[PDB]
């Protein structure tokens, strides 16, 4: 672990349980698979610029499903 | 219906939780239920909680008896 790395992880966390739009928490919530290229163009309008290689490691850590994997 | 955690009303159309035992039957928003049971800023996922009626310490999965089906 790197506490570093864990700051960018908790902005996305944030913005998944902050965000009007709660679909994206719907679907963790749920087991339901994430399309991770789709989760970064929305983080992107909502202010949350985040590499793919972020997400997946993000994912991975939190128990998020990604399609594909 | 409303949710026992926030009060607003939850919409036909609208997923929720419940705890599965009958004799407690305590009705929720799943982000509201979700929200009570995490202990760290940077979790999405809950692993378990007690259920804030009946005092049962349940899974996740298992207020999600509606949801799937
Ligand atoms: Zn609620
Ligand atoms: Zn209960």
């Amino acid at each position: 672990g790197s506490m570093i790395v864990t700051q960018t992880h908790r902005a996305i966390s944030q913005v998944v349980k902050q965000a009007k739009d709660n679909s994206v928490w719907i679907k963790i919530l749920t087991y339901s698979a994430i399309d991770v290229e789709e989760f970064q163009l929305w983080l992107k309008r909502k202010n949350l610029n985040v590499s793919l290689d972020l997400i997946k490691s993000w994912c991975d850590k939190y128990g998020v499903l990604m399609k594909g994997s | 219906v409303k949710c026992n955690l926030c009060y607003e009303c939850i919409e036909s159309d609208e997923l929720r939780a419940n705890c599965p035992f009958t004799d407690c039957n305590s009705i929720n928003h799943l982000t509201c239920l979700a929200s009570s049971f995490l202990t760290e800023e940077c979790q999405v996922l809950p692993i378990e909680g007690m259920c804030t009626k009946c005092k049962r310490v349940l899974r996740w999965r298992e207020f999600l008896s509606t949801v799937f089906t």
